[PDB]
RNA sequence: GGUGAAAUUCUUGGAUUUAUUGAAGACUAACUACUGCGAAAGCAUUUGCCAAGGACGUUUUCAUUAAUCAAGAACGAAAGUUAGGGGAUCGAAGAUGAUCAGAUACCGUCGUAGUCUUAACCAUAAACUAUGCCGACUAGGGAUCGGGUGGUGUUUUUUUAAUGACCCACUCGGCACCUUACGAGAAAUCAAAGUCUUUGGGUUCUGGGGGGAGUAUGGUCGCAAGGCUGAAACUUAAAGGAAUUG
């Protein structure tokens, strides 16, 4: 049967969507169907922050971060525990916590 | 078997029919 | 891998630190920190002419470094090695660029990006390709989430931007460009042109590439470095 | 198809060359029948590569 | 053999695939307030001194 | 006052390369990598090896005379993983605790617009 | 350098690498969404030109000209073919690293055809929303794209005009959505998959247990690959759909 109403993607009034590649497997998957997330991560990872602050040529340094979108396939996503499988009643929470 | 490969087997068989019947005709 | 290599030399010392000499590079008149840095180069034998072998270079340094200003932090200037006078060598403009972290911060969805490009000549014989980035924004008193434009607004924004670019650069020489881009008055010119179109925040500038300069004119460079 | 007097391939009860047709550049006038100063032969598949 | 004597001030939790090891937060005594988070094998508790043959490591996890 | 170099890190999976140079770049100093530090072909990417190289190049740069460095982080990008290995954090922690001074950290990973082609088949890498 | 780990391979002839240029081709990230357009396939830099289109507004015009359709024609992803070009990445085949009991399969390094394009062919796809086209009526709610109306509404230049961008309300048309379940259905589920045993608004196309078989033959189209049309004999009691517990 139709397991979903949108078939695991978002295609209405298109008929076609240009593809996207994953990053582990690099599988050609569409965009509306993908597991796009967003990595916004301080470059320093919260451990070396004290050392870099004290050793900075300039204090009051912003200490910028990596900003980038992360497209994942269903397989590698589920395997890397990004998402996980959901009950037949809670598949429909289209928003996150 | 898988339907696609069943199709491929059928096609190869079919074109072989083609060739043999060309040989006889 | 410390001990894996099957051959370091299929073909079958002096310390380069001692073989290298120091040099000290200064900015032009358009930036308050003239003295900006140093560099190294092998000792100028008659075989090599370290002067020219070093002349063929460029350096990116931050405008916060050159003006003390963390608001100017997000812009970097490439300054070309153009003159050398006995280890107090001098530069001139080569090209601007933002920081990718800044760009990746300002880019976000539920808004509309706009980008324009122009490939225009200046008053002083250079020919430069400048770009311009502008964003949309939810108005105050607005309630919608995205504030998407309607593409005719965008094409018009493109036209007015590009003609502003040509107008300015056609008449402003190189140093004048630097002097009016360090404050970025151009962005406020855009916003004052367009505030009857869209609120239009985050209207910064984008890279600029000398496509062909005139002759060096060491006299002009020294005039800058008076 | 000629006779061996008339060419360096001619002759034989079968039309066959016998001796390889890739000829040195430093051959002479009388031997330079065939593929001369050749680096490779056969069907080329790909690119002139220049 | 210059080593550093540093004290576990917190235990993060057990790891190894077999519960055989743990992760702990340890403060250097020399150069106080210099924290680290590192691994231990044996039975250990709070406040516990320990010699470390280096300072500059933090192994996140293990199986 | 303080003399400045630039750090030029490239934190690829399977290896975190570091090298330091003049502000221009052609004046290159002391390129070192994880595999230059350690043995295991898998540990080429080890952050341990990364910090090892960081301290060794710190020794080289202190004994040649640099004081500060402006950091330029890079990753594979282009077609490939686009995200750093652990040696990034490892090396910056290492030089921070080594004491050489720090400025102007920036990411220059090639994040190309409208790339050529992503490798590894359409179906993917069937690991 | 690659990996789960390794290995094939490149590195004093300086790889890998960093800086300044260059060339070739492809590509049009981020903005990019329960968002748009298009009959469908499909379409993502700018600018210019070519004609086109839907909706909207209309106290304009003609006047029943219309719907759906065999036959019959147009377009028709990828792959593939023909001759030229182009020819970077990627990569059917194939060689090799290996792992394996075996592995011409996965993973790895190479890599021709191809990938791109001009002219001409092919006429298929899970070409799926597996849901024909026209029309009407019926439960709510909200959000959104486009047009329009009204509202001293707000913000915008020169305080202030326009305009524009917002807010509110309404409206027509669109991509869809949240909830119910009156209704329906075998159930999943569905604002139609409803208004059907209280059986009829109009029309077209297809199916009649499973396989054989989308086979055979005959035409017909195509250079070919193959496509369109398309049975029978024989065999069989089940295959199959949706849900429940294990």
């Amino acid at each position: 049967p139709k397991k979903r109403a949108s078939n695991g993607r978002n295609k209405k009034g298109r008929g076609h969507v240009k593809p996207v590649r994953c990053v582990n497997c690099s599988k050609s998957i569409p965009k509306d169907k993908a597991i796009k997330r967003m990595a916004i991560r301080n470059i320093v990872e919260a451990a070396a922050v004290r050392d870099l602050s004290e050793a900075s040529v300039y204090p009051e340094y912003a200490l910028p971060k990596t900003y980038n979108k992360l497209h994942y396939c269903v397989s590698c996503a589920i395997h890397a525990r990004i998402v996980r499988v959901r009950s037949r009643e809670d598949r429909k929470n289209r928003a996150p916590p | 078997m898988r339907a696609k490969w069943r199709k491929k087997r059928t096609r190869r068989l079919k074109r072989k029919r083609r060739k043999v019947r060309a040989r006889s005709k | 891998a410390v001990g894996k290599n099957k051959r370091l030399s299929k073909g079958k010392v002096v310390d380069p630190f001692t073989r290298k000499e120091w040099f000290d590079i200064k900015a032009p008149s358009t930036f308050e920190n003239r003295n900006v840095g140093k560099t190294l180069v092998n000792k100028s034998t008659g075989l090599k002419s370290a002067s020219d072998a070093l002349k063929g270079r460029v350096v990116e340094v931050c405008l916060a470094d050159l003006q003390g200003s963390e608001d100017h932090s997000f812009r970097k200037i490439k300054l070309r090695v153009d003159e050398v006078q006995g280890k107090n060598l001098l530069t001139n403009f080569h090209g601007m660029d933002f920081t990718t972290d800044k760009l990746r911060s300002m880019v976000r969805k539920w808004q509309t990006l706009i980008e324009a490009n122009v490939t225009v000549k200046t008053s002083d014989d250079y020919v430069l390709r400048i770009f311009a980035i502008a964003f949309t924004r939810k108005q105050a008193n607005q309630v919608k989430r995205h504030s998407y434009a309607q593409s005719s607004h965008i094409r018009a924004i493109r036209k007015v931007i590009s003609e502003i670019l040509t107008k300015e650069v056609q008449g402003s020489t190189l140093a004048q460009l630097t002097s009016k881009l360090i404050p970025e008055v151009i962005n406020k010119e855009i916003e004052n042109a367009t505030k009857d179109i869209f609120p239009l925040q985050n209207i910064h500038v984008r890279k600029v590439k000398l496509l062909k300069q005139p002759k060096f004119d060491v006299g002009a460079l020294m005039a800058l470095h008076g | 198809a000629m006779n061996p007097v008339d060419h360096p391939h001619g002759g034989g009860n079968h039309q066959h060359i016998g001796k390889a047709s890739t000829i040195s550049r430093g051959a002479v006038s009388g031997q330079k029948a065939g593929l001369i100063a050749a680096r490779r032969t056969g069907l080329l598949r790909g690119s002139q590569k220049t | 053999t210059p080593v550093t004597l540093a004290k576990v001030i917190k235990v993060l939790g057990r790891t190894g695939s077999r519960g055989g090891v743990t992760q702990v937060r340890v403060e250097f005594l020399e150069d106080t307030s210099r924290t680290i988070v590192r691994n231990v094998k044996g039975p250990v508790r709070e406040n516990d001194i320990l010699v470390l043959m280096e300072s500059e490591r933090e192994a996140r996890r293990l199986r | 006052s303080q003399v400045f170099g630039v750090a030029r890190i490239y934190a690829s999976f399977n290896d975190t390369f570091v090298h330091v140079t003049d502000l221009s770049g052609k004046e290159t100093i002391a390129r070192v990598t994880g595999g230059m530090k350690v043995k295991a072909d898998r540990d080429e990417s080890s952050p341990y090896a990364a910090m090892l190289a960081a301290q060794d190049v710190a020794a080289k740069c202190k004994e040649v005379g640099i004081t500060a460095v402006h950091v330029k982080i890079r990753a594979t990008g282009g077609t490939r993983t686009k995200t750093p290995g652990p040696g990034g954090q490892a090396a910056l922690r290492a030089l921070a605790r080594s004491g050489l001074r720090i400025g102007r950290i920036e990411d220059v990973t090639p994040v190309p617009s409208d790339s050529t082609r992503k490798k590894g088949g359409r179906r993917g890498r069937r690991l």
